[PDB]
């Protein structure tokens, strides 16, 4: 993984 | 061509053709042409099945991770599959005046309240699929089929066209680096989303670029959702597998209890006493 878990932005 | 993943039961065995009989032959519209048959043997003898004999489909025959059999109000199921002769036999239930998801997808747009309705009945049938050992890995609207009555049908086998579509696919499974139950729960967002928005949220000109946006991208939220909807993609729509709702304990209860869902009385829609948005010809 190592990835933004959020995906949506802020 | 078209690739059916069959999630059978442990120790369910194979049927032949000659252990069903045909009655009718009819169009169900986009099912084509339907089979209606009744089994001659085993503890399904005398039961009538739909029979799809496809000249160009690859079977594959997933076992499910893992007793009482049920028929669950949101999910047609494919009971027995066989290649004989070159061609590929499907014995599912029959889904009388059976319409596809994707119809109405195109023909109408749905309202929150719309999608409400069809993700609702979706998270029971995937809960049920998932309490019986089956991990969808692709769930998607192809998988969505409609009955008579307007309720939603989802298939409990694979239809592709491990070929899946890489769009509905959660980070896990697009690394190939493993996956649970909660891969699932991702593509109900992606679902969502697209019954919600009209389009995906990840899609490149080449799966590559596809999935690396499932991997990478930094998506914008569609304003035009309810705060709800918007909170239920955020928190389903995270690559790390443990943040995702529904990856805990109590699975789809992570799901139904989220703001979005707080009109739906699951206990009535499960009885089927919630009336569909759309209400097919008849
Ligand atoms: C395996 C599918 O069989 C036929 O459609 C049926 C489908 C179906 C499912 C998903 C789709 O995306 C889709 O386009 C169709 O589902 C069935 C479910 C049942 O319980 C019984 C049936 O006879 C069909 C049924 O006849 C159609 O020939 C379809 O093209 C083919 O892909």
């Amino acid at each position: 993984e190592e990835l933004e878990d959020d995906v949506f932005q802020p | 061509e078209i690739a059916i993943t069959h999630h059978v039961k442990e120790g369910h065995e194979k049927a032949d053709p000659s252990q069903f009989e045909l009655l009718k032959v009819l169009g169900q519209g986009s099912f084509g042409k339907v089979f209606l048959v009744k089994k001659i043997s085993g503890s399904d003898a005398r039961q009538l099945y739909a029979m799809k004999v496809l000249k160009k489909a690859t079977l594959k025959v997933r076992d499910r991770v893992r007793l009482v059999e049920v028929n669950h109000p949101f999910i047609v199921k494919l009971h027995y599959a066989f290649q004989t002769e070159g061609k590929l036999y499907l014995i599912l239930d029959f889904l009388r005046g059976g319409d596809l998801f994707t119809r109405l997808s195109k023909e109408v747009m749905f309202t929150e309240e719309d999608v409400k309705f069809y993700l609702a009945e979706l998270a029971l049938a995937l809960d049920h699929l998932h309490s019986l050992g089956i991990i969808y890995r692709d769930l998607k609207p192809e998988n969505i089929l409609l009955d008579e009555e307007g309720h939603i049908k989802l298939t409990d086998f694979g239809l592709s066209k491990f070929c899946g579509t890489v769009e509905y696919m959660a980070p896990e499974v697009v690394n190939r680096r493993g996956h649970t139950q909660s891969a699932d729960w991702w593509s109900f967002g992606v679902l969502m989303f697209e019954m919600l928005t009209g389009t995906l949220p990840f899609q490149g000109k080449d799966r590559k670029e596809t999935m690396t946006m499932i991997l990478k991208a930094k998506l914008g939220m569609p304003q035009f959702l309810s705060p709800e909807a918007q909170s239920l993609l955020r928190m389903l729509f995270k690559r790390n597998p443990a943040n995702r709702l529904g990856a805990g304990p109590d699975g789809v209860e992570e799901i139904k209890r989220h703001s979005f869902f707080s009109t739906i009385d699951w206990n009535k829609l499960y009885r089927r006493e919630i009336h569909p948005p759309f209400k097919p010809a008849t």
